[PDB]
């Protein structure tokens, strides 16, 4: 939209329906410049590794990534307690993801 | 509110009164005006069913840390709490209240 208008609101809550629970979590993030905008070949030689079992070859990218693959990223301790004390099972169904209020310094 | 605990009502559930109808024994062959005092020894048995619908007030707390909950103790014991003994005697090992969840004042 514009410089002076927020592009999203803070949504962080849990909604408990009959057979469904909807968890929403919002966090503030910071993203630096990685590898000074470069791709770099990496290996156990570059990191000083010696053992065969820990040898590797790969690349480090200037990109970051968002990870929310831990349960506490979505469930508060009270919500987790409710889930574990009141249900025989659970599974994820669908996902909604948002990035907003971008600020570059 | 009843001082021993519970719900006070001007019109509570009505008293349900039951009695075995007296069955006189053999009366004398000559009329006697006195009330009969010789009856057949009797008793009755049967089944009784009561169904009560309860309305619930769900909790909508925003508390972050887990609540206190009533729970059985996993530690080994000779008998299971709220179960029968080896002689078939059912027992209630402790009084259980209702106030474990929390809310602000």
């Amino acid at each position: 939209d514009g410089v002076g208008s927020s592009s999203g609101n803070w949504h962080c809550d849990s909604q408990w329906l009959g057979d469904r629970v909807i968890t929403t979590s919002t966090r503030t993030w910071a993203l630096p410049t990685y590898n000074n905008h470069l791709y770099k070949q990496i290996s156990n030689s570059t990191s000083g590794g010696s053992s065969n079992d820990n040898a590797y070859f790969g690349y480090s990218t200037p990109w970051g990534y968002f990870d929310f693959n831990r349960f506490h990223c979505h469930f508060s301790p009270r919500d987790w307690q409710r889930l574990i004390n009141n249900n025989w099972g659970f599974r994820p169904k669908r996902l909604n993801f948002k990035l907003f209020n971008i600020q570059v310094k | 509110s009843p001082l021993m605990g519970g719900f006070g009502m001007k019109h509570p559930p009505p008293q349900i009164l039951i009695k075995n109808t007296p069955v006189p024994a053999d009366p004398p062959t000559a009329f006697n005006k006195d009330k009969l005092n010789s009856f057949i020894t009797q008793y009755s048995t049967g089944q009784v069913s009561v169904e009560i619908e309860w309305e619930l007030q769900k909790e909508n707390s925003k508390r972050w840390n887990p609540e206190i909950q009533y729970t059985s103790n996993y530690y080994k014991s000779n008998n299971v709490e709220f179960a029968v003994n080896t002689e078939g005697v059912y027992s209630e090992p402790r009084p259980i209240g209702t106030r474990y969840l929390t809310r602000n004042l």
